[PDB]
């Protein structure tokens, strides 16, 4: 399962 | 040994040409195993390796939402760094991940990976510690601002030491047999003219995975360094790996140099020289 | 912004009359927008398959370019790359020792 990335 | 899961995140904009295109890579152990690209109406993450087929109708509806949101949230990140950077509307603009982990053979973990990258330069990355960033210019720090005040370092650690690991182990369950499989090379030298006195002796290694693979070149003892040539490894295309070395040698002494292929699946180096038919 | 790096090899040894394919590997190039011909005596090969696009630990990209084809004795076949960080093409010809 990938990552639920952050907003930069 | 060791293992890793690691994802490769792309964000590509093409100002009037469409939405910036997004892709979700996935790799257990450098074989990439699961995929998601934007570019369709209706986009799936896809299976990559025939033993994730395993997986339900529900673990792909579950992931490809994942990556739909994320995309989402690139979008936005790439809006941002045209305001961090002060960069004018019109260019194409690349937003690269690298996120994962890697666990020994007793289950912890060895290194935690979040390596971000804006158009092929280190933007911000966390570091061994899992509890602090490092930004590599004056825009990254902005994002370290963002993350240190919500505590995103925290956040990641969780997934790294939970998420990540878990199904790391789910996925290496099925499909250890498989990324285990190994190719022994196969080496033949080939013989090639050469102005004059001189001939090319060259030694290839074919059919072989993984990759890594060593090809040297012996004179009567002593390793061919200074002058051997050869080219990187490429894929066949067929799963299976290519590569060769060759060396310039003098007409008529060709059975005087030894080549030595060194490869995992061998049971032992492979010795051989040009034979003349 | 980075220059790629281009092998033209086939996927067996080539034997004349024997049908092969004919690789076009690319790499290490940024930004990952490129585009890749591969030519038969001087013309466009019409279908040529493309890898899905990655990337490496350094960031650069990569993609395998490769057709069917049946070696010849007289043909020259070559790869053909248009990309943002040369000012204009780059081709290299299959050399089949090679």
């Amino acid at each position: 399962r990938a990552y639920i990335f952050a907003n930069i | 040994g060791p293992h890793s899961l690691r994802y490769f995140v792309t964000a590509v904009s093409r100002p009037g040409l469409g939405e910036p295109r997004y892709m979700e890579v996935g790799y257990v152990d450098d074989t990439e195993f699961v995929r998601f690209d934007s570019d369709a109406e209706n986009p799936r993450y896809e299976p990559r390796a025939r033993w994730m087929e395993q997986e339900g109708p529900e673990y792909w509806e579950r992931e490809t939402q994942k990556a739909k949101g994320n995309e989402q949230s690139f979008r936005v990140d790439l809006r941002t760094l045209l305001g961090y950077y002060n960069q004018s509307k019109g260019g194409s603009h690349t937003i690269q991940v690298i996120s994962g982990c890697e666990v020994g053979s007793d289950g912890r973990l060895l290194r935690g990976y979040q390596q971000y990258a804006y158009d092929g330069c280190d933007y911000i990355a966390l570091n061994e510690d899992l509890k602090t960033w490092t930004a590599a210019d004056m825009a990254a720090l902005i994002t370290k601002h963002k993350w240190e005040q919500a505590g995103e370092a925290e956040r990641l650690r969780a997934y790294l030491e939970g998420t990540c690991v878990e199904w790391l182990r789910r996925y290496l369950k099925n499909g250890n047999a498989t990324l285990l499989r190994t190719d022994s090379p196969k080496a033949h030298v080939t013989h090639h003219s050469r102005p004059e006195d001189k001939v090319t002796l060259r030694c290839w290694a074919l059919g072989f995975y993984p990759a890594d693979i060593t090809l040297t070149w012996q004179l009567n003892g002593e390793e061919l360094i200074q002058d051997m040539e050869l080219v990187e490894t490429r894929p066949a295309g067929d799963g299976t790996f290519q590569k060769w070395a060759s060396v310039v040698v003098p007409l008529g002494k060709e059975q005087y140099y030894t080549c030595h292929v060194y490869h995992q699946g061998l049971p032992e180096p492979l010795t051989l020289r040009w034979e003349p038919p | 912004q980075k220059t790629p790096q281009i092998q033209v090899y086939s996927r067996h040894p080539p034997e004349n009359g024997k049908p092969n394919i004919l690789n076009c590997y690319v790499t290490q190039f940024h930004p990952p927008h490129i585009e890749i011909q591969m030519l038969k005596n001087g013309k466009k090969i019409p279908k040529v398959e493309m890898s899905d696009m990655s990337f490496s630990k350094d960031w650069s990209f990569y993609i395998l370019a490769h057709t069917e084809f049946t070696p010849t004795e007289t043909d020259t076949y070559a790869c053909r790359v248009k990309h943002d960080s040369m000012a204009e093409p780059k081709t290299v010809y299959w050399d089949r020792d090679m």
